[PDB]
């Protein structure tokens, strides 16, 4: 019935010295159902990456959409888009369906081209934005996210400990949540490489 | 949310805490709730952070194409009636209950607006769920001819007080001061009395701790030449 | 929740998954889902948790009453139907239970009987209960026979579990193994799911779907 | 309506879908085809409300028909099925949704593989070896957890779909009449007649 | 809320109470719920605030129109606008609304609006959660043809009894007097009348 | 299961140095309808506890009645009544608290939040909270309904914690009620101007104040507001 | 319509060591968004080496421990000053629990303790009477924020040894009550952080062969 | 139904109206609220009439039985009754019941009864629907040791103007005149009351 | 439970009752025998609401059993029918009523007749030549109006009885796993076995 808890799942990001990672499970269900374990919540346009939690459907429609807007935006601008603007258009976005929304929980990652500084952002469904220093968490375990990033995380993380930091953040929240699970990635984000892993966690 | 306007001398000033809550559970620690709606007026907002965001953008933009179609530095009772009547035509479905705050050309002015669309003059005002915190410390303290010192001294104690008492509340202080004849400075967390304490324990990991799968590079870059 | 129970040649294989949940909050996966009603009686757990345990360890002190009173081993038969009676005392009120009574006697032999809270008694040869419990009925009624060894039942019944916790939200944690003979039930270990997955994978060649 | 399953083997995708049509009370046919060909390399099984269905499956049909008129060219199982996901994710927000999940089962010809795509009535899109829409998947998935290798053929693809048709009429509770069989792959599609 | 309007000799006086409540808090202790949609046409507002303050500034808006293109309007035609939009959009307003004005041809003159959208022109009238409590002292109380002061004091001494029963009211009596002399704002505050 | 009919506000409260402070208005509302003006709120039981209470008048006169007939029962074959086996704030808390909880237990609550405020044999401060669903609580300062929102904040800046008690002068705390008091008649749309209050100290005894009324109000200033934003005149 | 029930927030924690126990929980105690008290004691030390807290509903919580309390008094009397052992204890309790099945006590019980081997046990409870020994709990507000936390600094989940790559897993060393300590601080700290019902104070409970002691910290109190 | 019961000099007098509804419907016009449980302790009855009259049927029992033992009641006794009535079976009943009597040590007492059950002794008390519309008027007019004739005049100009208001309220005022001279009855009619 | 029948020829009644125990959602049982000997010439079957039509069932069975032992007699079918109907109309104003309704189908050796009585859980007594209960009579009772005829012998009714049966599993939508019939005579109760 609860929109936002019909397919479950999580995402999560987080900020370390001159890198950010963001990171999701690959559960997708109807409710009690385990359908695919290969649903990926994360998407990436140019060099700024979009994790979307919720509605399954809406994910989907929402990524078709980003990807249609910046690939406008790059063909006007000449320019790939920052994450500091990309965060002010999925606001845009959500909001201009303020009483028909998406049932989502987006996520916004990347590091900004030109100052290369690190940048997260959240969102509720309707375009409000959260935009912290320290870690960003989104999904139906999103309570045992913030427990997790809120002990375990420390500022100034090199990108090879942020991976582990994250990536236990993220497992041991799935394993406490019912409708998350079933595989997970983790992308390690730096100026000029980016890094994807796939982490190997109990499949029930 | 605790947030608070109070007249002084020769302006007013504006407070608010900087706790966003999704019911019992903290959002953001270091919410941003003083909004600007121009360079010399500004809001601070109560309630559905999405819809006091936006309707002080919509407002603020359309303020700004005003400013410059008169050649005149924009007033509060524009923005204030821009805003009531936004409002009032959603039927308090926008979930906006804002504190407007700011100096023109007729003087300094402090309005408070409700999400149904009706407004309230005074010289001290509060809104949100430590509204009730926030207006006994002002109905204890508060005086006419107040000074710019006295008035940011009661507008921090007065969140302080919804900080404190109000759970709805909590985090860090910030104000903005809106003085006649001058410019608005904007006091990002001026008070900062809830610095988390040292933890017990370091937790990172070593490295190789998490188990993997597969790895590979991400192709951000676009298609190459050659 | 996932529990089965089979008879079969050797006797009867009872498994079940460890997972509780309060929505879709994980709340334990350590939950001993079989009660050891006596050194003879299993009993499964499936519902409401508190409702089961209860119900079912009173159902321990019932038996025992009975075999102080009568010299004589209580029956299978009695058993289920002193627990399902008692729950149908209780019908409207709310309890919830899927239970399995399990138990081997001379006169019986090995039996199981379906207690259900909404006052069912069912005697069979195969059961599954819970949320999980259709995708456990796959595995086994695909793969059953009358003419199993003890070693290959027991692996189809933790088989079966490792189906329904891959699949159904609601199981799940690690699997707890009984074997029910006529000198007692004997218990099969505790088999964590995080860790059965893996090496039934790929030593069963299964869940080609999943990657490892 | 009730049961579709669909299976992706090595060399083709296989549509398996009940032939029952229960109105309340009485099983007014035993013979249903709860398929519509889109193209001669795609098929798509479908199930949900009465009428539906079928009005919505004719209407993709007929436009999938109309694309490879135009352009003198078979669209690929993959785009078919992006289509087809818009118009449900765009039908689930109109006055009245079609109440319609579907199964697309596709032989990409370019690629030379077969595709098995679930969409529910949401627009739920996901390709899988092998997908179920309603109570099927409940008993089904777990067989197929277990038996699915992908390098099946095709013979080994219908064996393993009979082992989930007799679960099926084993442990489900509704008579579903059995099912209609059909097998898409480079060849095109094709119905097994005897099951 | 306790609201009154009072013709007398000179004209007409308008009086209310100053609280605004959202249920038993007290959001405004010092509201202004005397306000004006033109020089001599004056209004007291009751229920919601959202509404009667949307009604008012549509009411000022079109008196000023008015006023651009016929010149000054009657308080009768004031009281004609007001029934329009609380009549037309009686299904989605909560207003209860009593409109005075001075005319130097009608003199002094009070029309009532209540939540229907009805008018009704009278001598006084009273308006308000606090006016129930009020209905049998001002009956008895009020005559046609006061002076100034009779009418300050017949005003005073009513608010104050409907603010000291009805919770919804309290604060400061404001007033407004409308003669051919002018508009006067008067304040009376909780420690004169009180004591009354 | 009922509704409360005519009800009393909020009771506010404190700890100092030497003992407590109690105070509550002399209102009885019905709803919106200000409807007795002379109810007292504060019941001494003997000379060493004050039991502030608000919500149902009706059952607070039948807990006003219990506690009376406490003092009646505690007094037979009993030759230290009025001195070690007297009635101690402790005991008459934890018997209405046992009565609240068995009563909402029976889904037929008295519709009341209480405070019992006084001092112990020991010269202790006793100050704890009850309320229609048996739920208990002690704190520094403690108050019930609007008195919870508003004049808690403002005790809390007087005592903050524990430590704060010894350094709190019975001048200061009672100046911090009065003061409290003031602000509720300002924004509580249920409260009065007039007021009772209560010391207990620990030297002095029982102080019971009554007819007091909130003085020193600002309201000057309104005369200065007009409109509700654009309006000048 | 009266609602019997309410909640007044708080959160609770027990640690099972190898020869200690720990009961944590913080000293807050809300309604809605008020706070009742910033210390109300909610871990109580019921006799013959046991702790508890009912974790919830207050007044049901403080029923539930009086009458625990009482209990463990007529366990006396009735079996000539026996010691009440923490499994015997954990039984009772469903009882008193399930005994309101049809009405429950709304709240999250945890008791702490030492078994007949002198080991650490915790056995936790839900709010109708199950109930299970385990090596780690935290009840209430917070709980969701703190399992996870304890799960992978407790328990070592989804931890592997460095270049063995998921292969071995790291071994589950014994933690002593000094380490236990530490990340009870930091599962609160971390709690109060991102949940409003809980700060205040944290008041813990530690049970050995000795007897039970008590340390108390600060925690934010916004 | 507007009652009332209000001290003076000499003792203490009950009032009240006449009319009885069904909804709109006058079930009776002719109604007596003014009800006796003993010699010198009446009460007003408000809110329904099977309640009220049930309630003083059954105090009337027990004052009856009290005087056969232990002598005349105090009138304060007879409210303790009443509110133990009131009180206990609140869940079921819908009373609003005004206690007046004559002691000669204690003299005219006043003792109103509101829905919760509760007890407040009063120099006098008004009550029933039309009672809100008089509040005002009340209070202002209102003295301690009056006369009879100033009392009777009180309340005749009190309830008329609840009648006048309340559609509730009507009929002929009935008062009930209690002192140490006896028990006196008093009626007055429409043309007398309306044109006051 | 599902489908019950019942039907009188000429020296014996046979009754018919569906095999299936379906939970929600899947069949826990293909062989279930909805069905209680009463006394030697008199059988009972029963469908209703779970738990209550076996406790009912085994209740009247135990009251039967002890009339049967005090006074040395078997009671007539007739008086069985009365008494388990004054059981149910006593239920049916009960805290919480039975939810079972029944078929008794017994042979009067006194009158030498076979008697069929169909009692609904409202305590509704009725005596027929074939009866049914729930949806079963919907598709049976044309069947039997048309094929009926009262002389008929017991092979005679057990082809008719299969016709029944052919007809519900092709038009009801619920599997109900085929009928244990039962053949109640003045030798007693025997079981079809091949059916
Ligand atoms: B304050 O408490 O009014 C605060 C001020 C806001 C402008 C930052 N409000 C919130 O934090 C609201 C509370 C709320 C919760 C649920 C519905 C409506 C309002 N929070 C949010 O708007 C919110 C919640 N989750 C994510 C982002 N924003
Ligand atoms: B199983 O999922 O049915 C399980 C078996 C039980 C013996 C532990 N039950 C539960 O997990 C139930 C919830 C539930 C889920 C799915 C179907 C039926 C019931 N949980 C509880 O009873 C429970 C008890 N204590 C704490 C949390 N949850
Ligand atoms: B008065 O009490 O009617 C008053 C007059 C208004 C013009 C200021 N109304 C209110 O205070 C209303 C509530 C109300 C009370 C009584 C009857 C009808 C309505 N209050 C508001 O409209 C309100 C309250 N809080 C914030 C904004 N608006
Ligand atoms: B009065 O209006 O309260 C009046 C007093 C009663 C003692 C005669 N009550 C009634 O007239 C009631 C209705 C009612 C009116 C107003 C408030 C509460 C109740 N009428 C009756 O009880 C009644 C009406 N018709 C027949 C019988 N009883
Ligand atoms: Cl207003
Ligand atoms: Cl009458
Ligand atoms: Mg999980
Ligand atoms: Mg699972
Ligand atoms: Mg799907
Ligand atoms: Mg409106
Ligand atoms: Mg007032
Ligand atoms: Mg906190």
């Amino acid at each position: 019935s609860d929109p936002s808890s019909i397919n479950g799942g999580i995402v999560v990001a987080m900020t370390g010295k001159d890198c950010v990672a963001i990171a999701c499970d690959l559960r997708l269900g109807s409710q009690s159902l385990g359908v695919s374990n290969k649903f990926e919540k994360i998407f990436h346009y140019g060099h700024v990456f979009l994790g979307i939690t919720g509605l399954a459907t809406d994910v989907t429609t929402l990524n078709e959409m980003f990807r249609y807007k910046t690939n406008l935006y790059k063909l006007k601008e000449e320019r790939a888009i920052e994450p500091e603007t990309f965060t002010q258009l999925v606001s845009s976005s959500l909001y201009e369906r303020r009483f028909g929304p998406y049932f989502v929980g987006p996520v916004v990652a990347g590091i900004n081209s030109k100052s290369g500084k690190p940048f997260i952002a959240g969102f509720d469904l309707i375009g409000c934005i959260d935009e912290a220093k320290d870690f960003i968490v989104s999904g139906t375990a999103s309570d045992q996210l913030f427990g997790m990033c809120e002990s375990l995380y420390e500022p100034n993380l090199e990108p090879e400990d942020l991976f582990e930091t994250i990536s236990q953040a993220l497992l041991n929240a799935a394993d406490r949540d019912a409708l998350s699970g079933w595989g997970a990635v983790v992308y390690i984000i730096k100026k000029d490489e980016v890094v994807k892993r796939y982490l190997k966690m109990r499949q029930d | 949310t605790t947030i608070v306007g109070v007249k002084f001398n020769n302006g007013v000033v504006i407070a608010a805490d900087t706790r966003s809550t999704q019911g019992p559970i903290v959002a953001d620690k270091n919410c941003a709730k003083l909004h600007r709606i121009s360079p010399k007026i500004w809001c601070a907002g109560a309630g559905t952070a999405a819809d006091t965001e936006a309707v002080t953008q919509l407002i603020g933009s359309n303020i700004e194409l005003h400013s410059l179609y008169t050649s005149r530095e924009p007033r509060v009772v524009s923005a204030l009636q821009m805003l009531k009547q936004h409002l009032f035509k959603y039927q308090g479905h926008i979930g906006a209950y804002l504190i407007v705050a700011g100096v023109d050309p007729t003087g300094s002015h402090l309005f408070s607006i409700h999400a149904h669309g009706s407004t309230d003059v005074g010289y001290y005002l509060s809104l949100g769920s430590g509204s009730l915190a926030a207006m006994a410390v002002l109905e204890s303290h508060w005086k006419q001819d107040l000074t710019k010192e006295e008035a940011i001294k009661l507008a921090s104690d007065a969140i302080q007080a919804g900080i404190w008492n109000d759970l709805g509340s909590g985090s860090n202080v910030d104000v903005c001061v809106m003085e006649i004849g001058k410019d608005a400075e904007y006091l990002r967390n001026y008070l900062t009395p809830n610095v988390r304490e040292e933890k017990q324990k370091s937790y990172k990991f070593p490295r190789g701790t998490t188990a993997v799968l597969k790895e590979s590079i991400v192709n951000i870059c676009d298609i190459q030449e050659e | 929740t996932t529990t089965l129970a089979f008879r079969f040649q050797g006797g009867i294989i009872v498994a079940v998954d460890s997972r509780a949940t309060a929505g879709n909050w994980v709340a334990s996966q350590t939950v001993k889902k079989v009660i050891e009603i006596n050194p003879f009686l299993l009993g499964t757990m499936a519902g409401g948790a508190v409702d089961c345990q209860f119900w079912e360890t009173w159902l321990g002190s019932q038996c025992r009453l009975h075999e102080l009173r009568e010299k004589e081993r209580i029956s299978v038969a009695a058993a289920s139907k002193i627990l399902s009676n008692l729950v149908y005392q209780y019908k409207g009120a709310g309890l919830s239970m899927g239970t399995m009574i399990c138990g081997y006697t001379r006169k019986e032999g090995p039996t199981i009987y379906y207690v259900d809270s909404d006052g069912t008694r069912l005697k069979g040869d195969i059961f599954c209960v819970g949320s999980g419990q259709t995708f456990a009925y796959g595995v086994l009624d695909s793969n059953y026979k009358w003419d199993l060894s003890v070693e290959d039942a027991l692996y189809l019944g933790k088989r079966s579990i490792l189906a329904a916790a891959h699949r159904d939200a609601y199981s799940g944690g690690s699997v707890n193994l009984y074997h029910v003979t006529e000198d007692g039930w004997i218990y099969h270990g505790n088999h964590d799911v995080g860790e059965l997955f893996w090496k039934v994978k790929e030593e069963e060649g299964s869940f080609n779907n999943v990657i490892g | 309506m009730d049961i579709i399953l669909g299976i992706r083997v090595q060399d083709s995708v296989i549509l398996a879908s009940s032939k029952a049509v229960t109105r309340g009370i009485s099983v007014l046919k035993d013979s249903d085809d709860k398929t519509r060909q889109l193209s001669p390399h795609t098929l798509m099984s479908f199930a949900g409300e009465a009428g539906d269905t079928v009005q919505f499956a004719e209407y993709i049909q007929a436009n999938i028909q109309l694309y490879s008129i135009r352009e003198d060219y078979e669209l690929s199982p993959q785009a078919v099925s992006s289509f087809v996901r818009q118009e449900l994710a765009k039908s689930i927000r109109s006055r009245r949704p079609y109440q319609v999940n579907v199964l697309i089962g596709g032989y990409d010809k370019k690629k030379n593989k077969p595709e098995l795509y679930q969409i529910d009535y949401l627009g739920t899109k996901v390709e899988l070896p092998y997908g179920a829409h309603g109570y099927s998947g409940f008993y089904t998935f777990s067989l197929l957890d277990h038996h699915y290798r992908p390098d099946m053929t095709t013979e080994e693809g219908l064996d393993l779909l009979k082992l989930c048709v007799q679960e099926l009429e084993k442990r489900m509770p509704m008579d579903f009449k059995g099912v209609i069989v059909k097998i898409v792959d480079k060849d095109g599609i094709r119905q097994v007649d005897d099951f | 809320t306790s609201i009154m309007a009072v013709t007398f000799k000179d004209g007409v006086i308008l009086g209310a109470d100053s609280r605004t409540t959202t249920g038993a808090y007290i959001a405004n202790r010092v509201t202004d719920k005397l306000t004006r949609v033109h020089d001599k046409i004056w209004c007291c507002r009751s229920g919601s605030a959202a509404d009667t303050q949307a009604i008012a500034d549509i009411v000022q808006y079109h008196l000023e129109l008015y006023t651009s293109q016929y010149g000054t309007p009657s308080t009768e035609t004031a009281a004609s606008v007001f029934k329009e939009l609380c009549y037309e959009n009686k299904d989605n307003l909560t207003a209860g609304i009593i409109v005075a004005g001075y005319d130097d041809k009608n003199k002094g003159e009070v029309y009532t609006i209540p939540l229907g959208g009805s008018v009704h022109k009278l001598p006084y009238a009273i308006a308000g959660s606090g006016s129930t409590f009020i209905y049998g002292y001002c009956d008895k109380n009020f005559r046609e043809n006061m002076s100034k002061e009779e009418t300050v004091d017949f005003i005073k001494h009513s608010l104050s009894q409907a603010i000291k029963w009805d919770g919804s009211s309290g604060g400061v009596i404001r007033m407004v007097v409308l003669t051919a002399a002018g508009v006067e704002r008067l304040i009376f505050y909780p420690d004169e009348y009180e004591q009354l | 299961t009922q509704q409360p009919i005519v009800t009393g506000t909020s009771v506010i409260s404190m700890k100092y140095d030497n003992g407590v402070i109690i105070a509550a208005d002399n209102l009885g509302s019905y709803g919106s309808l200000l409807r007795f003006n002379g109810v007292e709120r504060l019941i001494p039981v003997g000379d060493n506890t004050v039991v502030g209470i608000s919500g149902d008048i009706s059952d607070m006169q039948h807990i006003e009645r219990l506690l009376k007939d406490l003092v009646t029962e505690n007094a037979y074959d009993n030759p230290l009544a009025d001195a070690e086996e007297a009635l101690e704030p402790s005991y008459i808390f934890e018997y209405l608290a046992t009565v609240m909880y068995q009563r909402r237990s029976k889904m037929n609550p008295l519709w009341n939040a209480i405070i019992v405020a006084g001092v112990q044999s020991n010269g202790d401060q006793f100050l704890r909270y009850v309320n229609l669903l048996g739920v208990t609580y002690s704190s520094p300062t403690l108050a019930t309904g609007f008195g919870a929102h508003m004049a808690n904040p403002l005790l809390r800046k007087v005592v903050d914690r524990e430590s704060d008690i010894p350094k709190t002068t019975v001048q200061v705390a009672e100046e911090a009620i009065v003061n409290a008091m003031r602000v509720l008649y300002y924004r509580d749309a249920r409260s009065s101007r007039n007021f009772s209050l209560a010391i207990i100290d620990k030297n002095t005894g029982l102080t019971f104040k009554k007819n007091l009324q909130v003085e020193n109000m600002k309201w000057d200033f309104a005369k200065d507001i007009k409109g509700y934003g654009t309006q000048k005149i | 319509q009266f609602n019997p029930y309410g909640d007044n927030g708080g959160t609770i924690l027990g640690i099972a060591g190898e020869d200690f126990a720990v009961l944590a929980g913080d000293t807050r105690n809300i309604t809605d968004y008020s706070i009742n008290s910033r210390y109300e004691p909610k871990v109580f030390d019921c006799g013959d080496n046991i702790v508890m807290s009912a974790n919830g509903f207050a007044a049901d919580g403080d029923a539930l421990v009086k009458r625990f309390k009482n209990s463990v008094k007529w366990y006396h009397f009735d079996h000539n000053d026996k010691k009440l052992s923490i499994n015997s204890a954990a039984r009772n309790i469903q009882h008193l629990l399930y005994g309101k099945r049809f009405f429950p006590y709304y709240v999250h019980t945890i008791i702490a303790g030492l078994d007949e081997d002198g080991k650490g046990a915790v056995y936790s409870f839900d709010p109708v009477g199950s109930y299970e020994r385990e090596q780690c709990r935290a009840g209430g507000a917070a709980a969701s924020l703190i399992m996870p936390f304890l799960d992978n600094q407790v328990n070592f989940k989804n931890q592997y040894e460095p270049g063995t790559n998921g292969k071995v897993k790291k071994p589950l060393k014994y933690l002593s009550v000094e380490e236990v300590i530490k990340l009870v601080r930091d599962s609160f700290t971390s709690a109060t952080e991102r949940h409003i019902q809980v700060g205040d104070g944290l008041e813990i409970l530690i049970v050995t062969k000795d007897g039970v002691r008590k340390e108390f910290y600060e925690l934010k109190r916004d």
